[PDB]
RNA sequence: AAGGGCACCACCAGGAGUGGAGCCUGCGGCUUAAUUUGACCAACACGGGAAACCUCACCCGGCCCGGACACGGACAGGAUUGACAGAUUGAUAGCUCUUUCUCGAUUCCGUGGGUGGUGGUGCAUGGCCGUUCUUAGUUGGUGGAGCGAUUUGUCUGGUUAAUUCCGAUAACGAACGAGACUCUGGCAUGCUAACUAGUUACGCGACCCCCGAGCGGUCGGCGUCCCCCAACUUCUUAGAGGGACAAGUGGCGUUCAGCCACCCGAGAUUGAGCAAUAACAGGUCUGUGAUGCCCUUAGAUGUCCGGGGCUGCACGCGCGCUACACUGACUGGCUCAGCGUGUGCCUACCCUACGCCGGCAGGCGCGGGUAACCCGUUGAACCCCAUUCGUGAUGGGGAUCGGGGAUUGCAAUUAUUCCCCAUGAACGAGGAAUUCCCAGUAAGUGCGGGUCAUAAGCUUGCGUUGAUUAAGUCCCUGCCCUUUGUACACACCGCC
């Protein structure tokens, strides 16, 4: 086995994020576990506002820096077992996944 | 939890490790016509991929300078022994990389052209 | 001097305890998020980070 | 420039010629005419000073004083 | 540089052991982060590593704010015969599996 | 000089102001051992520059080589390195001296040669950035004209925010810029989805009415992803899509390009980002292991340590904060946010709930949070509702100054900051001048981030309350196009 797992991507592009978030699933569904839907947390802002020049002389202009954090949450719940279930990640570069259990 | 350190901090840090690989990888790669570098990192392990031009001349004598290479990234970041892994890959259309044709203009300055 | 007095001043804190982590400069760090980065080295590598314009 | 003071003189050394602080009598009889330091970071080999009022040893840096 | 033979050894040693070492620097770091039980300031390590780039048997890389000496083959014998050890142990990089 | 057009870094009509006072801060000047220095619309809260030490580059002193490597001397009968005591020193720098021990080939001396430098030169340079200029402008190929510099294309006209387009046409065909583009805001009771977001319903409770209601009222009280033990996604989140095009109607218009008005609509102009050719002796060599050349390199312009300075004051100026009060101050009560941060490679330094003590600043235990899980339903301020005051330099204003208590740190004096009790100064709306601004805008008002061991009168953002005036013009200051004049071309700050 009785396990409930949790597993949890972050990226910095929503494109990447969104087609694993589809495959995952889909291959979830193929393989008949019980979906717990993807749930998308709020997106991290990460603002750098810093002056353009190197010097100090000009006409004070600031450029300000993003960089957009996205992440969802997929529950992955059988009756059955699922680590030895499920083994393959099928991630591609720029995203982190990351795989608890309901206990932590 | 505790031991590991916030999304935020976490992303900062590896856009800081690409940033300083890629001025390592350019400062020493420059005449072996590099154009970039391509990290996939994954729990288990990570690979590096060094695109550029000439991969027989990135390669020392039966891969002595990619290990040396390999080596160094091994130490001066502090991985776990055996989970990162450079492979060296040849660029297509070497034409269309600003990358290489900047440094084959610097080379060919160096040398003496008009 | 010996060893008593080369580095016996503190820094374990204040401007002289950091420094940029490229340029090894002591003006206008970026400690935000952990950076450690000079301004200017910001601006310098900041493309490589993902710290891209958009308004 | 003009510094007040003069320059400094660094300092040199003795110039010790060869050490010879121990002697022995009719025939070969030791007599160690020099302290002993007695830690084991001097150990049993090295010799203490002998000041005109205190013992010091050179890899212990322990001073013994005889009032 | 006056540090000693006990770790001047210790540093070719390291150095022979696999064809790379990497150095932090930082002249007032009290101990450099491997060989940690030689006791070994990082001054003494870069000084060293800095006397064999211009003796030529290493060549030297500077990123950001490290070294990263790439050991030669003019470096392989210096340190062969000054460790007296014959040509049949090599560096890591030299020979894998082979 | 003319014609056409345009802009709140221009005006008009106005608003809030600044210039007047106190203070903070940045420049000049003065003084000083030093008051380090760059910069003079497009310098002067700018160098993210809020400096006790560090920073630091300046001044007064004191250490160390962290002078690679080559050569020659020197040496295990010792090249040479450290060090206790006394003086000496600010120093417990064996710095130096008296004194002896101790390391052992790593050094030491000399000659070349390094190396380092927040030293000089931004008028030798790269990169970046500012500005010309965010205006609509810019360029080839082939063709035409001209001996040629050049010109046409790139235009009479209409239109546009726009050389934007319709059209004319010795030009045709293109290219950049504009636009298109990306992010953002406003609409989706339409789709997907949610125990790190909720709503509704139900069930346990707690309290009021219980005269009698009773499917009565309140609950940010507890439960129903605890796994069988409710659903749903409106509200929150974030993806995929749609949605707005001058599309529909009327009028103007060459009835073209377009313009005005209205309906329906969330919206009929939301704000930003990027941003051409050519250039400036514009700023940075004090961001860089970007860098040429010069200077210095052992009595150092390298580096470290101690102290001082960067704050220093007859004075002038700039960016700001606080006010001059009753459209208010004080006291109490009631009631509302959104950005966004939070424990670290070196690197020590996090955001804090709750409980106890103290009057306050704070202190002490117990947790939570690496975070839509905890601070936190961010109980913010202004505002609102009541109290006192009463037109006075007053309960306005809080400068200056005395005494005392904590916190950070190695250290608080030239007061770091905070707290308490005392003093209550100029200031009664500010000359000549002058800045910014058109709708959720100005302004009032607080809250985050950066800086941060300690800290914001700064800056970058966020929300809350929320307007007066205007839908125009070339009068002033400027900009674009055409014609024109020129003795200018370093280009009217010209020339003479
Ligand atoms: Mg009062």
């Amino acid at each position: 086995a009785i396990h409930r797992i949790r597993i949890t991507l972050t990226s910095r592009n929503v494109k990447s994020l969104e087609k694993v978030c589809a495959d995952l699933i889909r291959g979830a569904k193929e393989k008949n576990l019980k979906v717990k839907g993807p749930v998308r947390m709020p997106t991290k802002t990460l603002r750098i506002t810093t002056r353009k020049t190197p010097c100090g002389e000009g006409s004070k202009t600031w450029d300000r820096f993003q960089m957009r954090i996205h992440k969802r949450l997929i529950d992955l719940h059988s009756p059955s077992e699922i680590v030895k279930q499920i083994t393959s990640i099928s991630i591609e570069p720029g995203v982190e996944v990351e795989v608890t259990i309901a206990d932590a | 939890m505790a031991v590991q350190i916030s999304k935020k901090r976490k992303f900062v840090a590896d856009g800081i490790f690409k940033a300083e690989l890629n001025e390592f990888l350019t400062r020493e790669l420059a005449e072996d016509g590099y154009s970039g570098v391509e990290v996939r990192v994954t729990p288990t392990r990570t690979e590096i991929i060094i695109l550029a031009t000439r991969t027989q001349n990135v390669l020392g004598e039966k891969g002595r300078r990619i290990r040396e290479l390999t080596a160094v990234v091994q130490k001066r970041f502090g991985f776990p022994e055996g989970s990162v892994e450079l492979y060296a890959e040849k660029v297509a259309t070497r034409g269309l990389c600003a990358i290489a044709q900047a440094e084959s203009l610097r080379y060919k300055l160096l040398g003496g052209l008009a | 001097g010996h060893q008593q007095l080369y580095w016996s001043h503190p820094r374990k804190f204040g401007q002289g305890s950091r420094s940029c982590r490229v340029c090894s400069n002591r003006h206008g760090l970026i400690r935000k998020y952990g950076l450690n980065m000079c301004r200017q080295c910001f601006r310098q590598y900041a493309k490589d980070i993902g710290f891209i314009k958009l308004d | 420039y003009t510094t007040p003071k003069k320059n400094k003189h660094k300092r040199k050394k003795v110039k010790l010629a060869v050490l010879k602080y121990y002697k022995v009598d009719e025939n070969g009889k030791i007599s160690r005419l020099r302290r002993e330091c007695p830690s084991d970071e001097c150990g049993a080999g090295v010799f203490m000073a002998s000041h005109f009022d205190r013992h010091y040893c050179g890899k212990c840096c322990l001073t013994y004083c005889f009032n | 540089m006056l540090m000693p033979k006990k770790n001047r050894i210790a540093i070719y040693e390291l150095l022979f052991k696999e064809g790379v070492m990497v150095a932090k620097k930082d002249v007032h770091m009290p101990k450099h982060p491997e060989l940690a039980d030689k006791n070994v300031p990082n001054l003494h390590v870069m000084k060293a590593m800095q006397s064999l780039k211009s003796r030529g048997y290493v060549k030297e890389q500077f990123a950001w704010r490290h070294f990263y000496w790439y050991l030669t083959n003019e470096g392989i014998q210096y340190l062969r015969d000054y460790l007296h050890l014959p040509p049949e142990i090599v560096p890591a990089t030299l020979r894998r599996s082979r």
